[PDB]
């Protein structure tokens, strides 16, 4: 059970630790989140109460390093930081916990919820899709874009997603033009799976970042991400009976997990309409389509 | 974007662009069975390509033996139209190549898009107008030359004639689409209007008569006078 110290909280503060979230006020003594389960991702963020433009995280994994938070009064926010001292940071978590100034990871035992969401994420996925290689933990925030948004400005603070394009040379083969644009079995099997992720498990840890990403932070280019991933399977008439039974688990929990206030903006009517109702794949996400239609029956 | 009634004049700048009408790709009549059931019997048919500015047309015959064995008709002569485009486009030499193609149907614009991606500055457009393409079938010579195609044939005209000789691309492009208007309206009427002095004689190399400049202000009336009659004789107006 890992611990992410805070040095203080000089400005009131949602803090968001996964899918949990705590109101925090300006010079509370709160030093921190312990019984961190060790084994998945993680990501901690921040919503200012002053300023909801100031919406941001960061994605880590405690068996890379010790972590901790510090505000910077100059640039304004809550930073992620690693302390090499083993022994220093042991002995400021030890203290902040002797003094109870830390709140616990408010996991149910019985609750899968967070490893659901995460199961194919790694760590060192998320540092290729964000790009910040003097840190082993990685900053999100609502305004960063994607490449592929960036194409049609500032490379550095880029969401580095694998570009997806429908109507594209990558997505169909000289002479197979009706072929490949009505069913994107070649685009999902030969250059997305076999060529550029290597397996399907890479593609769903892809898939499953995007979706946190557009969740966690409104992120509007990842929401698109998770969007193409989704249809890029659907749209394919050939696709391995594993990888549908596991999307089927994957978008699940992805709509259980939804806020039900959210569903107008981080959904998108004419994917969903496609995936579950006019699809190659329209019968192979039961679970799925049976959360959609209970929780969801406008956007239908 | 969409061509319309607002940037029609862009039609006659010297911009290199053609229309492609998808409209009698795929024809068929429809018939009983011995069973009582109904089917279809495909008749060859066209893709209507026109360079509206200089009136050269790029009529491509479909013969029915490129339905043969195929499944989702309808929708595989979409794709037979873009394939037979960019199979056009690829043809022409670099300074022929159209800047713009404009589809009349918007049902053409993804089959278009993904059967033109080697050429990426040729913009693909919609367009608001609600063009009289469809009649091309009326025009003797064309639909001629179409049903006695025993093999796919590219064959050329100038849907224009002799016309831009005496009046602008503007103009016989008004013409042609009032044409072909009348002869979508009620064809027999449009023909009989064409065709009803014997005098004024179709050229070998022609596909309209032969009128003198009065004679085609005389029959641009009756055309419209058909349109405006029709058009009452029709919605109770």
């Amino acid at each position: 059970m890992n611990t992410v110290p805070f040095t203080s909280a000089p400005i009131e503060v949602t803090i968001g630790i996964d899918q949990y979230s705590f109101n925090v006020k300006e010079n509370q003594p709160f030093h921190g989140i312990k019984d961190i389960p060790i084994g998945h991702v993680h990501v901690i963020h921040f919503q200012h109460a002053d300023n909801s433009s100031m919406r941001y995280g960061y994605w880590f994994d405690c068996r890379m390093g010790n972590f901790y938070i510090q505000y910077d009064p100059k640039d304004g926010l809550y930073k992620m930081m690693e302390e090499r001292d083993g022994a220093k940071f042991e002995n400021i978590v030890h203290n902040f916990k002797e003094r109870q100034m830390m709140v616990s990871y408010p996991k149910i035992d019985e609750d899968d919820t967070w490893y659901n969401l995460t199961e194919f994420v790694q760590m060192d996925k998320i540092r290729k899709i964000v790009r910040k290689d003097e840190n082993q933990f990685s900053y999100v925030d609502s305004s960063m874009t994607t490449v592929q948004e960036n194409e049609l400005s500032d490379p550095a603070h880029s969401l580095n997603y694998t570009v997806i394009n429908f109507k594209s040379r990558e997505a169909i083969r000289p002479g197979h033009e009706m072929e490949d644009f009505l069913d994107k079995s070649y685009y999902l099997n030969t250059v997305m799976l076999q060529g550029i992720f290597k397996n399907s498990s890479n593609y769903f840890g892809e898939l499953q970042f995007a979706f946190l990403n557009a969740m966690f932070f409104g992120n509007y280019g990842s929401s698109l991400q998770w969007h193409a991933m989704i249809e890029l399977i659907c749209s394919s008439a050939t696709v391995p009976k594993h990888m549908l039974d596991k999307l089927d688990e994957i978008l699940y929990y992805q709509i259980k997990t939804l806020p039900e206030q959210y569903s107008d903006i981080l959904l998108n009517e004419r994917v969903w309409n496609i995936c579950l109702y006019s699809s190659f794949q329209k019968n192979s996400l039961h679970n799925t389509e049976k959360i959609m239609e209970n929780k969801y029956p406008e956007l239908l | 974007g969409a061509m319309n009634s607002s940037n029609y004049a862009e039609l006659f700048n010297n911009d290199i662009k053609l229309f492609v009408d998808d409209t009698n790709v795929y024809r068929v009549t429809v018939h009983k069975t011995f069973e009582g059931n109904v089917a279809t019997k495909a008749i060859n048919g066209c893709i209507f390509t026109l360079n509206p500015k200089t009136g050269h047309l790029f009529l491509k015959i479909i013969h029915t033996s490129v339905w043969a064995g195929q499944k989702r008709l309808s929708q595989l002569a979409k794709w037979k139209t873009a394939e037979e485009v960019s199979a056009l486009v690829r043809s022409l030499p670099k300074e022929e190549q159209p800047k713009q193609i404009i589809v009349t149907r918007k049902a053409m614009l993804d089959p278009l898009e993904v059967h033109m991606l080697d050429f990426p500055n040729i913009a693909i457009r919609p367009t608001e107008l609600r063009l009289p393409f469809s009649a091309a079938m009326s025009i003797d010579k064309l639909s001629d030359v179409v049903m006695k195609a025993t093999e796919p044939q590219m064959v050329l005209f100038n849907i224009y004639d002799d016309w831009l000789d005496r009046i602008s691309s503007y103009t016989a492009f008004s013409r042609l689409t009032l044409l072909l208007r009348a002869l979508k309206t009620n064809e027999e009427s449009a023909k009989m209007i064409l065709l009803s002095d014997p005098t004024i004689t179709i050229k070998s190399y022609h596909l309209w008569p032969s009128f003198t400049d009065e004679q085609w202000i005389t029959i641009e009336s009756q055309m419209r006078d058909l349109i405006l009659t029709e058009y009452g004789r029709k919605y109770n107006v």
